[PDB]
């Protein structure tokens, strides 16, 4: 049995700690909805 | 139960103890989530019930109490957040700039993010605080790290 419980609102926070790269990606989607890289 | 817009966690008390299986979006009544969360079942929320009212497993989206209501899409130039909340931990945001995943039916915004498998279905919000997808439904490229497509839903 599942459940939900608030976390929080939903907001853009102003000096929020900013990371990642931003990966140019060659992708395929599955029926079963899974993605998959082609190389 | 709660309508109160906002972020929520998706708990589980089938397995040991209370396990956070996911994150979905409260908006306009309805609640969102990915698809692979709650394996399309029926939520609790306090003593109310949410019925699932669509849901597609190749988008990898639902929607609970009423059509999916999220419509906001990332520009392609502009850095974007995720308000990831982790299982056991306060909801953070996290400052990105989006990637892309090159698909054969056109091209996504994908972030390189690496959250638990119990983060799937955190909000990505553009600087109006507008939803424009949830976090969770990627794949795991050569370094072994987590990129996830930015997944967004139709607003009928
Ligand atoms: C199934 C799924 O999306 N889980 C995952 C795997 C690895 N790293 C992060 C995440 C969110």
């Amino acid at each position: 049995d599942m459940y939900i419980e608030r976390a929080g609102d939903i907001t853009w926070e102003k000096d929020a700690e900013v990371t990642g790269n931003s990966p140019r990606l060659d992708v395929a989607l599955d029926e079963s909805g899974d993605f998959s890289l082609v190389e | 139960g709660e309508t109160t817009d906002g972020v929520y966690r998706v708990m589980t008390r089938r397995l040991l103890g209370s396990t956070q299986v996911g994150v979905g979006v409260m908006q306009e009544g309805v609640f969102h989530t990915m698809w692979h969360v709650t394996k399309g079942a029926a939520l609790r929320s306090g003593e109310g019930r949410l019925d699932p009212y669509w849901g597609d497993v190749k988008q990898d989206l639902v929607s609970y109490c009423g059509p999916w209501k999220l419509d906001a899409a990332w520009d392609g130039l502009s850095e974007v957040q995720l308000l990831a909340v982790p299982p056991g931990e306060r909801a953070k945001n996290i400052q990105t700039l989006p990637g892309i995943f090159k698909t054969k039916d056109g091209d996504i915004g994908a972030v390189a993010l690496d959250y638990p498998a119990g983060t799937s279905g955190s909000p990505i919000l553009d600087k109006c605080g507008r939803v424009i997808g949830l976090y969770g439904n990627g794949v795991v490229i050569k370094n072994g790290s987590y990129v996830s497509a930015i997944t967004q839903g139709k607003r009928e």
